[PDB]
């Protein structure tokens, strides 16, 4: 039942600047309302930021970042199955 | 207008397009997707009044759009023109649904469900049909408004 799934998949980096990404992922199976894109410092205690892009879109760019650091990048759909069913994230570490 | 939408403490339902039948007065029609956002809010004055927000805009023209605001009052008569039977707390997600079944419609379904949109100058009307072997059905029918 591959039909059902809500997680993206395949999110990888297309293009980068010093302070800047170019991101993209595969949808999932189910239609998605809309993504919530998700990034932070890899080392922990510090808050992610989130923003919001379209269902039918599949990059989004990310600004001003710090250069040589990590950071976590999540992405998630929200979707038929957001009501009940708990976030389906799935998730990158990229550098500079 | 009446409602006064917070916005700035506003919750994201829906933010996609849509393939919309869009009938104008003194244009041919046109299936075009249209983008949907769907936000829930309060009141600016009164953070008990629960209020649902659409707003139609399209990609290809900025400067179009057409908007609606039903507050958890408006529902009541609404609710009874139409002959809805679930709750506010249900509704959007009833307009998520009918909306989900128009992107995934196809042209030889049937049923097959359709969005439409027409246009008065300073009023259209949206509703969400099911074409089926006997009728146009509409399952929801919403006045909108431009700006």
């Amino acid at each position: 039942q591959g039909s059902v799934s809500s997680v993206p998949t395949k999110l990888e980096v297309v293009a980068a600047t010093p302070t800047s990404l170019l991101i993209s992922w595969d949808a999932p199976a189910v239609t998605v309302y809309f993504y919530v894109i998700t990034y932070g410092e890899t080392g922990g205690n510090s808050p992610v930021q989130e923003f919001e892009v379209p269902g039918s879109k599949s990059t989004a760019t990310i600004s001003g970042l710090k250069p040589g650091v990590d950071y976590t990048i999540t992405v998630y759909a929200n979707n038929k199955y957001s009501r009940w069913y708990g976030i389906s994230p799935i998730s990158i570490n990229y550098r500079t | 207008a009446q409602t006064g939408f917070d916005l700035s403490t506003a919750t994201t339902l829906f933010w996609r397009p849509v393939p919309v039948h869009v009938k104008q007065q003194d244009r041919e029609d046109v299936l075009e997707e249209l983008t949907f956002r769907i936000l829930t809010g309060v009141a600016k004055q009164n953070h008990n009044l629960r209020i649902l927000r659409i707003h139609i805009s399209s990609d290809s023209d900025l400067f179009f759009l057409h908007t609606l605001e039903v507050s958890e009052e408006d529902f009541q008569s609404l609710k009874n023109d139409q002959g809805i039977l679930v709750d506010f707390a249900s509704f959007p997600g009833k307009i998520i649904s009918l909306l989900e079944k128009c992107i995934l419609a196809q042209p030889g379904d049937s049923p097959r469900f359709q969005a439409v949109l027409t246009i008065r100058g300073g009023e259209s009307v949206f509703k969400i049909v099911e074409i089926n072997d006997f009728k146009q059905l509409p399952h929801i029918t919403l006045a909108f408004r431009p700006g």
